[PDB]
RNA sequence: AGCUCUCUUUGCCUUUUGGCUUAGAUCAAGUGUAGUA
RNA sequence: AAAAAAAAA
């Protein structure tokens, strides 16, 4: 399954992977997360 | 290695004393056994190395490093005859099978062509193909099965296609002059026709009792071959009918209140009904005078039971089939 | 049905899709199987979205 | 209901409809202690369209046991015999069918005299029955007869333990050996009686059932006993200390003893993951409780197959090899 | 196996490619055709197979006065205009009939 | 599969392999105007320049000395033909000379590979071909013979098999470096890729329709032949029906 | 109003990000069952 | 009318 709502645990997991990778590497963000896509990580934000 | 996967795997499972044990779960070896899809699969050679080594098989080297030699070297046969002594005649005459002329690879492949099917006198499993054979009219009415050998031998003990198993029939007959039943009824024994299979419909879903559902739609419409574009030049199928656009047109010839949502039945179940009533039927008379005539191992017969199926069926009087005559 | 196939001649039916368009695909075929959600959906997305 | 397709020859458990009995039953085992309500979740003529009663089931299982136990009976006439019902006419076949594979039947619809009794009086499915009858005459038999224990049971060994996955993973893989589901059960049967001292306990930690498994093992020594009635001196090396013989070898007997009792249900297995018969047309999974779901193979043999509403699984896979087909199956396979 | 190119431009074929054996049992054969002439044969220009755009419209409009004659003719009559009065007119017309 | 770039790029480059191979009789081509003509170890086939897809087809169709061991099978597979037939022929006996054991793909110079030793003196005719029916035998006797055996790879602008040991038998006992038993033999020359046969040279009477006749089953039935075919047929991907 | 030790604050930065370009480019994915015992 | 481009006790 590649969506869903945001929780909490992939809210926090996106917040330490932005602190590490910055704002415009949202692939290696998306990779963190099992069921988002770099857009949906791109649009959370 | 060494030492460390053979006293981690000792340490993982002494209790494995049959076959061999799983290689240990652990971030420095590799469970070479498991799954690992198709799309995860790095395309390694026998040595390991993610290498190549055809000219059709994807390498930029064939034969024994781009020579059709090899390390042994080559070295033909003698073969001397003659009147006195002939080959022919010889006792171990060594026939030139196809086979010393190929390759290991040769080999590999020929028996990767050598399939296996089962046979034709026997049904195997999943074998779904008399659908097509069926339902194709005269073709379907000439061609037949394909006599697997149990329905032969049922023919052998006495039964028929068309009808099924059971006790002798004593009905008259169905002439086909409609439903006389002036007819003698002199009843020849004949026998039960066959039931029906049950197909069952595919049930994938939670849809309820009695619902035919939302309709699907269906999609609009929709020297022998080339060489190839490459698998992974491919893409998707930029090599088309090169001559005329467009899959081709089919084409016509002519132009208390219940609960909420709930309905109530209007009538009861006749079986919660009998069971307060008392039946269809009456129990006996029982006039007196009538009294009770009497007054108030399975192993080890199991271990002496030396009696045979034919004295078995003697005795409990049974008819038995024919046997070689 | 009609836009479906105009949607579906974008893509062969072979090829090294990426996510989005194997998500599209599956949206399609989808709307195929079902219409009448597919269609309220259309409808509602067209008033409120 | 669990039926049995004979042109495909495999099992089905499949969500039928219920019947009008099913739902009569359903409505008076409501109202047992206080006067009730039934939620029949279905329309009034929905419920006058249903059949009124089951559907027979002779028609939708194997007839092949019961056609074996009617010919141990003595009645050879299976065709001319007063049925309650009247079975459909080529479901039998596949099974007297499958009855002539293992041989049991000769070319004359005759039980054989030294087999065919030996598979016919025995309380156990009849495949595994032919593969425990080949091992005298071949070797090792009491390793396959402890597996013929416990095929012969029901309820799964492994406790279903939610809160565990790599840890029940471990404990199976504690046991587990790549040749097999077999060997492995073999392996926790080894392992719990020739150590185990028949302690429950110890079962506790290993994520096994206790009393299913005692029943098998009063399983295996219903069978041994029933064997020694057969004429055969039982061969119990188990509690000799005499391991001599390579183990390997001895693996490659046992489950070559299974692919001479277990040649009919054969499959390869596809780059995808997947199975496939021998014909290449059925599409058969492993199922999820064999170490075989998770590891890979070649050619596979399988207890039995079942056809679930999505996926059809595949049980107790064991690694073969093609040539001890073709070698132990001339009459049912050969070469392209 | 060939590339299959097809060829929008003047490119003759000399008659070395005319030329085949042939294996029998009392010789071999070493056919060369053309010999009778000394001109090559040329490649088919791709435009000579593709009808000019002028004489498609003209035979559009035509082809489409005699469908709506037929039509007109064939509803005072059958109900459906068959697949044979019309395989004269089969590939014709831009919107092709 | 997760592949690396080199094996990305021979799976790319597999269909021109094919094709390639193919089209090898117009592409490795004599008529050529430039190109140091080369010839493929332990093969005859000579390549005019360097076209690398056509000389790794062509190493994968030729693997493991398959040009030395279709050699080997015809003249054994002729050597066992001609043993059985020394009684109507007059021939003494028959040997198999296996001196040089590399001389199939040698076209400088060639030996000698079956003799036939002869109990009277034959009168051979005319060196004249296979296939050529006015037969004028000369008054000079001998009585020993020789048969060799040689394979082409021929082209396209040369796979004239006839010319081919015609030029091969002459220039093979014109010179004196070549050494052969007899002054009388029969060439036999092997059109490999297009599968035609020849033979030319002097013929003792009755040969004729015993060459003729084993070389059309052999060409139809050689095992090297037939790994060879079946080796083209596997590298084209070209089925029948 | 000293000298030692201790603590705080201030200073200090002391392991304190070592080029480029089309952000250099690209990135879907094994299987999860289980009428009856 | 070769190279990229087929790996450091």
């Amino acid at each position: 399954v590649k969506g869903g709502v945001w929780t909490n645990i992939e809210d926090e997991i996106l917040k330490a992977a932005v602190s590490k990778y910055g704002l415009n590497q949202w692939a290696r963000v998306s990779s963190l997360l099992a069921r988002k896509t770099p857009k949906q990580c791109k649009a959370r934000w | 290695r060494a030492a460390y996967e053979a006293d981690l795997t000792a340490q993982q499972s002494p209790y494995v004393f049959f076959g061999t044990p799983l290689p240990p779960l652990d971030p420095d070896v590799r469970d070479d056994g498991s799954y690992v899809p198709i799309w995860k699969q790095e395309a390694r050679d026998e040595r390991g190395r993610k290498r190549f080594h055809g000219a059709f098989t994807g390498g930029w080297s064939a034969g024994y490093f781009n020579t059709v030699g090899s390390k042994e070297g080559w070295t033909p046969s003698s073969f001397v005859s003659s009147r006195t002594k002939r080959w022919k005649d010889d006792p171990n005459k060594v026939e030139q099978r196809p086979e010393d002329f190929m390759d290991e690879e040769d080999l590999a492949d020929l028996e990767e062509s050598r399939k296996l099917q089962t046979r034709e006198a026997f049904s195997g499993l999943g074998s779904t193909a008399d659908d097509a054979v069926r339902a194709s009219g005269l073709m379907g009415l000439f061609r037949v099965e394909g006599e697997t050998m149990g329905v032969k031998l049922l023919k052998k003990m006495g039964w028929k296609e068309g009808q099924g198993i059971g006790p002798k029939v004593r009905r008259k007959a169905r002439l086909g002059l409609g439903s006389d039943a002036n007819i003698t009824e002199e009843t020849h024994l004949f026998a039960p026709d066959n039931v029906p299979m049950i197909s069952f419909v595919r049930k994938t879903d939670h849809k309820g009792l009695g619902y035919a559902g939302e309709t699907g739609l269906t999609p609009l419409s929709k020297p022998r071959g080339s060489i190839g574009v490459g698998i992974l030049n491919d893409t998707g199928s930029d090599d088309e009918d090169p001559y005329e656009l467009g899959p081709k047109i089919s084409y016509n010839r002519v132009i208390r209140l219940p609960l909420d949502g709930f309905v109530f039945g209007k009538e009861p179940d006749p079986l919660i009904s009998e069971i307060i009533a008392e039946g269809k039927y009456p129990p006996p008379r029982i006039p007196p005078g009538w009294v009770s005539s009497k007054k108030p191992s399975t192993a080890e017969a199991a271990k002496s039971s030396t009696l045979d199926p034919r004295a078995r069926a003697a005795i409990l009087g049974e008819k038995q089939l024919p046997g070689k005559s | 049905i009609l836009a479906l196939e105009r949607l579906r001649e974008a893509y062969s039916t072979k090829g090294r899709l990426n996510q989005s368009q194997r998500e599209e695909l599956a949206l399609i075929e989808q709307a195929y199987d079902s219409p009448g959600t597919t269609l309220e959906r259309i409808k509602r997305f067209l008033l409120t979205q | 209901l669990r039926a049995y397709n004979p042109k495909t020859g495999i099992e089905s458990l499949t969500a039928t409809p219920v019947s009008k009995a099913s739902a009569a039953q359903r409505a008076g085992r409501a109202g047992r202690t206080k006067p009730g309500k039934c939620f029949r979740l279905y329309t009034e003529e929905a419920y006058q369209s249903l059949p009124d009663a089951t559907v027979p089931e002779i028609q939708r299982s194997n007839l092949a046991p019961i056609i074996l136990q009617l010919k141990a009976l003595g009645i050879d006439n299976v065709l001319r015999f007063d049925y309650f019902t009247p079975p459909p006419a080529e479901q039998m076949t596949r099974a007297l069918e499958l009855l002539y594979s293992l041989g049991a039947l000769d070319d004359y619809a005759k039980l054989t005299r030294p087999l065919g009794l030996r598979m016919a009086e025995l309380a156990v499915e009849p495949m595994m029955a032919k593969t425990l009858l080949s091992a005298q005459s071949f070797g090792c038999l009491s390793e396959i007869l402890t597996i013929a224990a416990m095929t012969s049971l029901d309820g799964t060994l492994w406790i279903q333990h939610e809160g565990d996955k790599k840890k029940t993973e471990s404990v199976k893989r504690k046991f587990a050996a790549e040749e097999g589901d077999h060997l492995t059960l073999l392996n926790v049967y080894q392992a719990f009686v020739t150590k185990g001292r028949k302690e429950a306990h110890w079962c506790h930690e290993n994520m096994l059932n206790y009393k299913a498994m005692i029943r098998a093992v009063s399983i295996r020594a219903q069978l041994k006993r029933f064997l020694e009635r057969f004429g055969i001196d039982v061969e119990e090396s188990l509690s000799s200390p005499s391991v001599s013989q390579q183990p390997a070898n001895k693996a490659e007997k046992i489950q070559r003893c299974l692919t001479i009792g277990y040649f009919a249900h054969a499959a390869k297995m596809q780059p995808d993951g997947t199975f496939r018969n021998v014909s290449g047309t059925t599409v058969l999974h492993a199922h999820p409780s064999s170490i075989m779901f998770n590891r890979k193979a070649d050619w596979v043999i399988f207890h039995e197959v079942l056809e679930t509403k999505d996926k059809t699984f595949i049980r107790d896979i064991t690694r073969i090899k093609k040539e001890w087909l073709l070698e132990y199956a001339p009459d049912f396979y050969k070469t392209t | 196996g060939g590339l299959g190119m097809l060829s929008g431009s003047h490119i003759l074929i000399p008659a070395s490619d005319k030329r085949w054996c042939k294996q029998t049992d009392v010789g071999i054969t070493h056919f060369r055709a053309g010999m009778s002439h000394d001109e090559e044969t040329l490649i088919p220009n791709i435009a000579r197979y593709i009808i000019p755009w002028e004489a498609e419209f003209i035979d559009s409009q035509r082809v489409w006065t005699e469908y709506s004659q037929k039509r007109l003719e064939a509803q005072q009559q059958n109900r459906r205009l068959t697949l044979e009065d019309l395989e004269d007119s089969w590939d014709r017309g831009l919107p092709r009939i | 599969k997760k592949l690396t770039n080199a094996q990305r790029s021979g799976l790319n480059q597999i269909p021109n392999r094919r094709f390639t191979l193919w089209w090898s009789p117009t592409i490795n081509r004599a008529n050529v105007y430039v190109g140091f003509q080369v010839q493929l170890d332990l093969t005859g086939i000579f390549l005019h320049g360097k076209i690398p897809t056509l000389k790794i087809s062509l190493i994968q169709i030729f693997r493991a000395h398959l040009w030395q061991k279709i050699h080997e099978s015809v003249v054994m597979d002729l050597c066992q033909v001609f043993d059985q037939e020394l009684e109507a022929l007059s021939i003494e006996s028959v040997q198999k000379e296996t001196i040089h054991p590399r001389k199939s793909y040698k076209m400088n110079s060639s030996c000698a590979d079956i003799q036939l030793f002869a109990s009277h003196k034959w009168n051979v005719t005319r060196p004249s071909l296979l296939f050529d029916t006015k037969d004028v035998i000369e008054a000079t006797t001998t009585n020993k013979f020789w048969i060799d055996v040689q394979l082409r790879y021929g082209d396209y602008d040369s796979h004239d098999i006839e010319r081919y040991v015609r030029a091969k038998y002459l220039d093979y006992t014109t010179d004196s470096m070549s050494l052969y038993p007899s002054p009388t033999g029969l060439m036999i020359g092997i059109d490999l890729a297009y599968n035609l046969y020849s033979a030319y040279g002097q013929y003792f009477p009755g040969l004729k329709t015993l060459i003729q006749q084993a070389m059309a089953k052999i060409m139809k039935a050689n095992p090297a032949l037939y790994v060879l075919r079946e080796r083209i047929r596997k590298g084209l991907q070209l089925y029948a029906s």
